[PDB]
């Protein structure tokens, strides 16, 4: 849930 | 190896791989816990790990 | 975040899952696990490219 | 140099 783009490489 | 989409995912950037629930993406990298690298329709992109399987 | 790698030769992508580049560009190496073809990010897109076409930048 | 696509993941 929540999709956090802050952890994308 | 392969993985089944559990949920639709809409790509919002060119480095994302969007897909529809039930589509079966190729997983090129599962080494990241959050965002995996996939191939579908012959394009690669990042997508949220938890939105899919794996089968292979 | 990711290692970066210097392109030593031009690489012409011939499929959508390839990452083309020009000698001198600096590619973000997301996956260097495969010995033949690495996954890179450049020009906001992802793609496979020949691992021997680049050199890791060490600084 | 030399490129062989058959070893692509």
């Amino acid at each position: 849930p929540s999709i956090d783009r802050s952890t994308k490489p | 190896p392969w993985a089944r989409a559990l949920y639709d995912f809409e790509a919002l950037e060119e480095d994302e791989l969007g897909f529809r629930s039930g589509e079966v993406v190729e997983v090129l990298d599962s080494s990241n816990p959050s965002w995996w690298t996939g191939r579908l329709h012959n394009k690669l992109g990042l997508f949220p790990a938890n939105y899919v399987a794996p089968m292979m």
